[PDB]
């Protein structure tokens, strides 16, 4: 969020520093100003880059999930009572996107849920105000199996309660990674194959670290059934806060395929224009 | 294990050569599938040793259900990974420009977001050599030139010794 | 070198100390003590075979006790010459000792000899 440099008058040049010639073979950036190539006055610069720090640029919330849930009579088989959704930022485009741009990054994490709910039919009554459950169910925790089971006691896991019609619930997280920093691109496995194994060991997917990372979000309707099926959608919005990211990468330039870095379709970004055509 | 490296690439033509290898030191050099499957590239194909692989001038999907190939299918121009090549630039690089300079090198300090990680399951490190513009030479015969990598690794610190991994090839 | 100004090339000039299959490709020969050597404006390159012994002096004789090692020179590129340029050229091998090099045990020659 520095101040930039200010612009300093420069008159005629005659002499054999040659800033303008340099050799790009080096690796290196020829860091010159206009006042290298031609004359400049005296400028007072008082543009800043306060919005192009890193924190400044992800401090934005971003949607990263739709969680559908059901309140509706259980012996309804298509109803859904109950939802869970692994944590990941790579089922939308945009934060991920944003987030590629670096390899490695920690930040703090606020989650802030935006809940909608509607009727889906007229002919069966009307509904009380409904209260959802949100539990965060970390690795290796049960997962619930039906929208009422032992699980949604929540003794240990955290859980949000929140009721239709108030604002949006919020909550925040540290930095939880295993590492000393999250890692948007891992260039391995979970497992080596030993020489030996049979075809079916050892066998890992590219780039997933592990089958489980950061848990799932469970979300169901706390309410007992009303004589009308209600459908809800908690969506997940994401802001990293306190952010440090390292080793920047050129961003994503054909469509997302999948979560890891493989693509399918659109290869052709660039369109046509003219060389000399302006 | 944990190790920098010292890569020296060297090319060298004549004063009469032209072209230009870009040549990128990548870290979590993820590259893209040949698959519809996602992250689908199998242990060795990722793996290839001293041979290394390269890229493709475009992308071919692998169709065959029964005997996947499960390998990589990286496109030059996205830098095998959807990122159009030309942004490469923002790793740490060097030009080997056959009028200028016959050799690159690039001094890599150990990246990961771990002080010391898994050597056999992990790559921290990718090398990538582009030619940014085509070998050219005044023979209507195509010319060819080498190009040899010659690495040191740096700084190496190794932890947990026990019976030695033999990793599953072919 | 004694090509022309033209040519250019890298090459590898290793010294294996004994006691291993003595290298006969580069992928060997690397693992050694080498030197890679780039053909440029200086034409020379000098390699120091590091005095690596069990005992503290080798004798002069040929002996698998004290055997010395292996030197080779390999192509670490290849030459390179534009056109209207000779494709073959020679190399110049030269040999001395270093400052901390002696010898002892002064004994007569094998290399001259006399006839009734
Ligand atoms: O209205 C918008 O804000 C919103 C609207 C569209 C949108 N993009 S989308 O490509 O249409 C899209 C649409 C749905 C989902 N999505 C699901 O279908 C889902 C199911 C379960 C968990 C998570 C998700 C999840 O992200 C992801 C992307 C994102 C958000
Ligand atoms: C209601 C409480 C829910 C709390 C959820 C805490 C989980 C926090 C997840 C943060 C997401 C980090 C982004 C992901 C990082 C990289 O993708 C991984 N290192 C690789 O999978």
């Amino acid at each position: 969020a520095n101040n930039l440099p200010d612009t300093q008058s420069s008159g005629p040049a005659h002499s054999k520093e040659t800033p303008a010639l340099t050799a790009v073979e080096t690796g290196a950036t020829n860091p010159l100003v206009p006042s290298d190539t031609v004359q400049t006055r005296h400028v007072i610069q008082k543009r800043t880059r306060s919005e192009s720090t890193v924190e400044s640029f992800f401090a934005r919330g971003a949607c990263v999930a739709i969680i559908e849930v059901d309140n509706d009579a259980p012996t309804k088989r298509a109803s859904k009572l109950f939802s869970v959704w692994k944590i990941t930022y790579k089922d939308t485009v945009q934060l991920r996107r944003k987030l590629e741009f670096f390899t490695y990054s920690r930040f703090d994490m606020e989650f802030t849920f935006v809940v909608t709910s509607n009727y889906t039919d007229a002919n069966n009554g009307h509904a009380l105000n409904q209260v959802y459950q949100i539990m965060y169910i970390p690795p290796g925790a049960p997962i619930p199996g039906k929208w009422n089971d032992y699980t949604w006691q929540t003794s240990s896991n955290p859980s949000v309660f929140y009721t239709y019609g108030a604002p949006p619930a919020r909550i925040s997280v540290p930095y939880v990674g295993i590492a000393n920093a999250y890692s948007h691109f891992y260039d391995g496995f979970a497992k080596v194959p030993l020489a030996g194994q049979a075809s079916t060991e050892g066998d890992s997917l590219y780039g997933a670290a592990s089958l489980n990372d950061f848990g799932s979000l469970a979300v169901r309707v706390v309410n007992d059934h009303n004589p009308t099926k209600l459908t809800s959608k908690i969506r997940v919005y994401m802001k990293p806060k306190h952010v440090r990211v390292w080793c920047p990468r050129p961003p994503r330039a054909v469509p997302y395929y999948g979560p890891g870095v493989d693509y399918k379709d659109g290869l052709a970004p660039l369109p046509e224009k003219g060389l000399t055509t302006y | 294990g944990r190790a920098g490296y010292t890569v020296h690439v060297q090319c060298n033509a004549s004063k009469f050569h032209q072209g230009a290898l870009g040549v990128f030191a990548v870290p979590e050099m993820c590259l893209a599938g040949d698959s519809t499957t996602h992250m689908f590239t199998k242990y060795e194909n990722a793996n290839p040793g001293e041979k290394g692989g390269e890229f493709k001038g475009s992308f071919t999907l692998d169709t065959n259900a029964t005997n996947p190939a499960r390998n990589f299918c990286p496109v030059d121009y996205l830098f095998g990974s959807g990122v159009l090549a030309g942004n490469a630039f923002v790793y740490p690089h060097q030009i080997i420009n056959l009028r200028t300079n016959n050799c690159a090198t690039l001094v890599l300090p150990y990246v990961n977001s771990l002080s010391i990680d898994s050597m056999t399951k992990h790559n921290n490190w990718g090398i990538a050599i582009l030619p940014l513009a085509p070998l050219d030479f005044a023979t209507e015969s195509s010319t060819e030139i080498p190009i040899t990598l010659t690495i040191a690794p740096m700084c190496c610190e190794f932890n947990g010794l026990r019976n030695i991994t033999v990793p599953r090839t072919q | 070198f004694c090509g022309s100004m033209m040519a250019t090339g890298k090459l590898l000039v290793s010294y294996a100390p004994p006691g291993a299959e003595a290298p006969k490709s580069r992928k060997e020969a690397m693992l050694g003590t080498h030197v890679i050597w780039d053909i440029g404006l200086q034409s020379s390159c000098t390699m120091v075979v590091p005095w690596i012994s069990n005992t503290t002096y080798r004798q002069t004789i040929n002996d698998s006790f004290t055997e010395g090692g292996y030197i080779s020179m390999f192509y670490q590129t290849r030459v390179v010459v534009p056109l209207s340029t000779p494709r073959k050229m020679d190399i110049l091998g030269f040999v001395s000792a270093c400052n901390d090099f002696s010898v002892r045990l002064l004994r007569d020659t094998t290399h001259i000899s006399q006839e009734a």
